[PDB]
């Protein structure tokens, strides 16, 4: 398998994202349950969360207040930033070899 | 945590008439809230999720309303097999907490 | 037309952004109504929502609470973050190009 | 003057930045003066929230709500995003060619 | 010493934004106190909205209210945009790279 | 700044009871509250941390619960050695508070 390596790379980060966000989902109301007051404990709205997270939006509906559940919060935000990062990458690496055949 | 405070605590109504249950929360909790039937010594019955959602095998005259801080569940034409306690139950903070209960006449 | 792929593609999502942006605010609308406690539900602040949705920041005076509501959110985050990405890939060719050059 | 191109758009895109903040600043407040409710209508805190708006953070603690203060906000918007995404395109140009070297 | 200049000052980055990210909680905590109604006030959760202020998520559970709070609010936001920049950056002449081989 | 109330100023309990301590802050504040015991002539000592969390060194009966306005100092089994006055204090935002205090009987 010869195909460009930054369209396989950005490939695997979207995957790797979507794994991400739903074992975030998971860990983060496993996290925020048992602490008073803490509103991400459902899962269905912890993968609403997971995705703004994701994308650094956020808007400020949801968070969390734990130690853990904020270790969880500071992967998904690495993983997101550095997955669409790493699909800029790939978009120039496209657009810098056409514009050296063009 | 919070509180969910059901009043009155007993609710009299003439059979066919419309009845109300009332929720309130301490506390806006969206429409995170769920209403439960719980007849004489059996145990407590879903009845509505999400404030309004309906629930598969409940007969349609039960419904609910609201949001925020202030719920109401309501049947239209009360009938003898609706005598029970009604629980109201928020799951938009931890813990869960049910209300007191109404019981129905 | 034998113009810089990397510029053609910059507009390209430009448009398409625009496009998303006025769709994002008419479903968004049409999604959150219906819905207890919705702010999301009149089509200026929609825009308005889906321009700080499309940038990431998001401020959190307004966001959807449906399924379908954030749903279409998330396709006007991706649409955003990856447009302005291609901007920026575009901008990388062009300095590329202009330093071999030099 | 000859010094690369990267790196000259990436100090006019800052210095550009920082007069955009300035100029966001002061059109903020005036358009948001005679909107009741209105939070950002006093020109030091409306500079920390056009920082906040251009580098997308967001925190919500201030916003605007009429047609003008918003517009005005999305210039910040784009500009801070175009301004940082130009200096990682600088910063990538930079990279590319002394790769090339080593 | 002669391994890739990018993947050197990714990880020069890397370890300056943790720098940053520690120095930057304590920093905040020493100039919000002492002025009334301050909530980023301890430690512990200072590092936390360092985190999400670095990544410019954000989500408005916290943030400074003082001139020297969002000076360095200000620092910690730029350190961490141009952190990710540089990752990015760092990515695309790896595939760059790598595409010319292939 | 934030006021947190104590209320009752007194509570008078029999040797085995189970009591509770009130403390109510003016304003949402998280499980930001940490409760302190003060004997007679005696500097406080800290019980509880942030609500619940207990404190090595502090016998197991004392409990603590509650978040955002409404927070709750518990003993179990009331003793002689419990006899003091009962603070509680709040870390949310500056400055740092105290309540004012409810004396054990
Ligand atoms: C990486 C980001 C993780 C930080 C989360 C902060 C803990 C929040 C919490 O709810 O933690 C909960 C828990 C409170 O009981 O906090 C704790 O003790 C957890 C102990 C570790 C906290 C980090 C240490 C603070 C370092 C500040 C810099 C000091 C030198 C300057
Ligand atoms: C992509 C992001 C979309 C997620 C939106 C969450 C639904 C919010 C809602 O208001 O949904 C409304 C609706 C509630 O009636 O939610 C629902 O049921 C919708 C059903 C689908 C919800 C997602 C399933 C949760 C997956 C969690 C991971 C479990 C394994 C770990
Ligand atoms: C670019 C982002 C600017 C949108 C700001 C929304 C106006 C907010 C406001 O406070 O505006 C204030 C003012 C209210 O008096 O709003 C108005 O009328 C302003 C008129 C223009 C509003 C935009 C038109 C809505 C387009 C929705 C899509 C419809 C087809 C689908
Ligand atoms: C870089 C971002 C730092 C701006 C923080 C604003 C001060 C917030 C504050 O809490 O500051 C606190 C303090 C209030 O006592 O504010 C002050 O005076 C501080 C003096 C400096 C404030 C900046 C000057 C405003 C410039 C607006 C543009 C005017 C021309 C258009
Ligand atoms: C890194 C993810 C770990 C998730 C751990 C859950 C926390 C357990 C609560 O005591
Ligand atoms: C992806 C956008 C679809 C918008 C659908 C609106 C939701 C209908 C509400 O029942
Ligand atoms: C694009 C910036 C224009 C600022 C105009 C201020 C609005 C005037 C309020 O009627
Ligand atoms: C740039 C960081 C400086 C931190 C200074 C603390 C502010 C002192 C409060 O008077
Ligand atoms: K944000
Ligand atoms: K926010
Ligand atoms: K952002
Ligand atoms: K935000
Ligand atoms: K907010
Ligand atoms: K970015």
């Amino acid at each position: 398998h010869g195909s460009a390596l930054h369209w396989r790379a950005a490939g695997a980060a979207t995957v790797l994202l979507v794994i991400v966000l739903l074992a975030g989902s998971y860990l983060a109301v496993l996290a925020e349950r048992g602490a008073p007051g803490a509103q991400l404990i459902t899962y269905p709205r912890a993968l609403w969360w997971a995705c703004e997270t994701a994308t650094t939006v956020x808007y400020g509906d949801l968070y969390p207040v734990t130690l853990w559940g904020r270790l969880v919060a500071v992967v998904v935000m690495v993983a997101g930033i550095t997955s669409f990062g790493l699909v800029t990458a790939a978009l120039a690496t496209w657009f810098v070899g056409r514009e050296q055949e063009r | 945590d919070i509180l969910l405070t059901q009043s009155p605590a007993i609710l009299s109504v003439s059979p066919g008439e419309r009845v109300s249950f009332s929720c309130r929360a301490s506390q806006s909790i969206g429409t995170d809230i769920h209403w439960y039937q719980q007849r004489t010594n059996g145990s407590p019955r879903l009845l509505i999720k999400y404030a309004s959602e309906s629930i598969s095998g409940i007969p349609s005259r039960f419904s609910g309303s609201g949001s925020g801080t202030d719920f109401t569940l309501s049947i239209n034409s009360v009938e003898s097999e609706d005598i029970a306690n009604y629980y109201c139950q928020q799951s938009n903070r931890w813990p869960f907490t049910f209300g007191s209960g109404t019981k129905l006449e």
